[PDB]
């Protein structure tokens, strides 16, 4: 459901973003566990304060995924197809959490863009999320 | 929760018609079926690979039964849930790391379970006790979450 | 997605369903506005008093787009066009809500179908109608 | 809601630095843009057809002003938002007929604003906080639906 401008607008805002995704990655996590204390139940075997290498570890994964997907966001599905199974048949992460990660990431955007988080972008990322959670929750039953 | 008496009432009057064992091996089963991602909780128990085989699946069926014990017993202190559940509470997060939304599933379940057993006396006015109940509970297991 | 075996079940129950429709659709209507009172937003146009034409009327066309669902099922996207674009455009009622639609209409048919609501057939209806919402809810934004 | 002293202390302290006007245009306005059925309130206020013509609509300024002034007064009073909000509650219930979904969708655009606004010094804590008291809010203007 992503327009052309939409497109447009993701590989900008994420372009921006570049070498620092990991970081941005690991900060959303940070901002998510904090904020929604329910998805540390996700990760017990995870140390998870502040600093934490295996978050920033994590964090590393998950942007470098969401590069992919920015990458590959007219095939997302096929791009994301071994991580939608990890998630549908291993790891089993309910699907509201998705929601909360995704918030996590926009808000670790708006505090790192300043100038490139205007209000198109700003719909445009939310669109993005949503679009990569629903491929990554696609094959849940 | 705060349900008007009658809405008590009419709490109390159907579960006393229920067999805790059976509906709960059912309830149980049935989220395990329709949410499989909540069978992650439980790789212990055996097979799970077919609806059947997780509808007959003894460790399931005792795990349901223990559940929705738990659940009866909190009928019982419908004036304080938080209270009755808070070392359940405890327990699901600290040591069995259980997401709460798992909770509103299996309220969602247990209505449609009630609603199968009972038909057309499980009426609109009950259904919508039943769901302040199970949402209660569903808060008061999710309140000490940390 | 839909499966295949998904796809021979909720065909199988709405057929039992049958003319009982609009009145399901109707039932569904009501244990909504009673269970979730924050639904009754959507209506104050409506009265929502127990047995109303309104009500009654809207449960049938809330049923008859259904079973356009169910007889296309392999097309819903295109079977249901003119109504995601109304919601989306018009009505413009936040996506939460089909949730709880759904779960009223899984509720109301569990009553009813006392032979046909096994655990498979509860799972392939559930998928039916998160695929229906989504339909409904595609064109939003 | 109950916020830790360090919570409530980091809450106070970003919020003596907002200016409410700005602030609470700019999230009324996301709102808008981000998501568009939130519009199906404000069909008198005019033009809001694109991101540009939202963002700088008057009516959709003043409007941002008094909802933030009205969550600001709500600070001041934590420990008591049912009360605070009781009477917008049942406007926004009775009278605007405003889905409470509402209510959460304005309060992650604000923390997204914030965040934009304040950059490095809206902290991984800080937001928490924030979280704790959006979501607090949210659930008192929700508290006299019926
Ligand atoms: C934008 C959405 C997300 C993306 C792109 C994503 C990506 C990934 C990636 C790349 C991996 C590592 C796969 C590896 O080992 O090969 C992973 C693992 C995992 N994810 Fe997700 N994920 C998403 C959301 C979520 C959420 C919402 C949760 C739970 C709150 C979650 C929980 C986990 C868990 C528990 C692991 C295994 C961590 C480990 O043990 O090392 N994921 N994810
Ligand atoms: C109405 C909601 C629930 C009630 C009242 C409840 C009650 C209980 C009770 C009484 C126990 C035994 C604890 C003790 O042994 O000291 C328990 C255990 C457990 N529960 Fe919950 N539960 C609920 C929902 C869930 C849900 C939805 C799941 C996951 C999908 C879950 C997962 C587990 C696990 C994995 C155990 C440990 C079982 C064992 O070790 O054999 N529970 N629960
Ligand atoms: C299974 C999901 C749904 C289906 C299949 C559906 C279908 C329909 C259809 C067929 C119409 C009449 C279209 C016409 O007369 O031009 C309509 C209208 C409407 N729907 Fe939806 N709907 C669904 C979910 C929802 C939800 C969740 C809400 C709100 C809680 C909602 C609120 C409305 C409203 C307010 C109207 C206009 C009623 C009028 O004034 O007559 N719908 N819907
Ligand atoms: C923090 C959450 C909110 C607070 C504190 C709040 C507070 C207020 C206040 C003070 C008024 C002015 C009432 C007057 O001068 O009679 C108002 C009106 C209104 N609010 Fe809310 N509001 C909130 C969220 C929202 C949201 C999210 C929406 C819908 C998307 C909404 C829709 C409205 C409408 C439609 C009015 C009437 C505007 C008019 O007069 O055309 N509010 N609100």
């Amino acid at each position: 459901v992503l327009s052309p401008a939409d497109k447009t607008n993701v590989k900008a805002a994420w372009g921006k973003v570049g070498a620092h995704a990991g970081e941005y990655g690991a900060e959303a996590l940070e901002r998510m566990f904090l904020s929604f204390p329910t998805t540390k139940t996700y990760f017990p075997h995870f140390d998870l304060s502040h600093g934490s290498a295996q978050v920033k570890g994590h964090g590393k994964k998950v942007a470098d995924a969401l590069t992919n997907a920015v990458a590959h966001v007219d095939d997302m599905p096929n791009a994301l197809s071994a991580l939608s199974d990890l998630h549908a048949h291993k790891l089993r992460v309910d699907p509201v959490n998705f929601k909360l990660l995704s918030h996590c990431l926009l808000v670790t955007l708006a505090a790192h863009l300043p100038a490139e988080f205007t209000p198109a972008v700003h719909a445009s990322l939310d669109k993005f999320l949503a679009s990569v959670s629903t491929v990554l929750t696609s094959k849940y039953r | 929760v705060h349900l008007t008496p009658e809405e008590k009432s009419a709490v109390t009057a159907l579960w006393g018609k229920v067999n805790v064992d059976e509906v709960g091996g059912e309830a149980l089963g049935r989220l395990l079926v329709v949410y499989p991602w909540t069978q992650r909780f439980f790789e212990s128990f055996g097979d799970l690979s077919t609806p059947d085989a997780v509808m007959g699946n003894p460790k399931v069926k005792a795990h349901g039964k223990k559940v929705l014990g738990a659940f009866s017993d909190g009928l019982a202190h419908l004036d304080n849930l938080k209270g009755t559940f808070a070392t359940l509470s405890e327990l699901h997060c600290d040591k069995l790391h259980v997401d709460p939304e798992n909770f509103r599933l299996l309220g969602n379940v247990l209505v449609c379970v009630l609603a199968h057993h009972f038909g057309k006396e499980f009426t609109p006015p009950v259904q919508a006790a039943y769901q302040k109940v199970v949402a209660g509970v569903a808060n008061a297991l999710a309140h000490k979450y940390h």
